[PDB]
């Protein structure tokens, strides 16, 4: 209902954590479970590829369709790119529906 | 027993020969009857059923109310309009994301 | 300096025209042409069919580019469509630069 592709088997879950590396222990034995361990964090790179299928439009319509553009006027910042302070923004939702059927 | 009701818009209406386009009298329409469907299917003028609209208690009579307009529900079974000699064959599903049940 | 493609071998001119056809000479002959003919006109279909190659945008942009939209907003006749009375007409120009590349 927000949108998008409703799938039995979508794509999984992928899980990711970092393994627990305990401080020293206390020389003499304890039962309890370790509760000192070594502050650490990681880093990476996710590279993530999609192949997707396309339908072509085959419509015999005369007149042009309403596309999605570009305002053409001047702004201070362009669309859909970095600002002075150099934050990403988007400026608007783009939804996908422009080109026209029949019922 | 009541051949004489029919739903308002609810049955397919044929005309005799030479009946006119706007405003004839009901002797040159011809009406068609699904009353062959009343088995599987509910009554076009009469209700669905009745469902309940409260919860009861000691200190409140139960309520049931009358259901006009029923969506799919499981376990329902149903027959499609009846065919006629003079009326259409076909239809064109329209292209759209979903339907349900898509007979004309 | 109109546009389009300057051709030292363009396509052909196509020349047509009515074979005459004259009307009844004098039965005595005369060395005069002969100026009395039978109008005629003719009337047929042609048709034209050109291969065009086209040159795919292989830009890697960010942002979305300009493109040519019909107008979302109502109107009284369709662009690029017929009226009331039944004529056909083109409301503006339409160039082909829309899209983008760096010099």
């Amino acid at each position: 209902l927000m949108g998008g592709f409703g799938l039995k088997h979508p794509p999984p879950q992928i899980l990711i954590k970092n393994t627990p590396v305990p401080a020293d222990p206390p020389t003499t034995f304890s039962q309890a479970k370790l509760a000192s361990f070594i502050t650490q964090y990681s880093t990476g790179q996710v590279s993530v590829e999609i192949e997707w299928e396309l339908q072509k439009e085959n419509s015999k319509r005369w007149n042009p369709e309403i596309q999605y553009t570009s305002n053409y006027y001047k702004s201070t910042n362009v669309d859909f790119a970095v600002n002075v302070d150099g934050t990403y923004s988007e400026p608007r939702p783009i939804g996908t529906r422009y080109l026209t059927r029949n019922l | 027993d009541e051949e004489r009701f029919f739903p308002s818009s609810g049955v397919l209406m044929f005309g005799k020969q030479g009946a006119g386009k706007d405003n004839v009298d009901y002797s040159a329409v011809m009406l068609t009857s699904e009353e062959e469907i009343k088995t599987t299917n509910p009554v076009a003028t009469e209700q669905y059923g009745v469902v309940a609209d409260n919860l009861q208690q000691n200190s409140a009579q139960p309520i049931v109310g009358a259901v006009n307009s029923q969506g799919a529900l499981p376990g329902m079974v149903w027959q499609n309009r009846d065919v006629y000699l003079q009326g259409p064959i076909w239809a064109k599903i329209p292209h759209t994301d979903g339907n349900f049940h898509p007979s004309p």
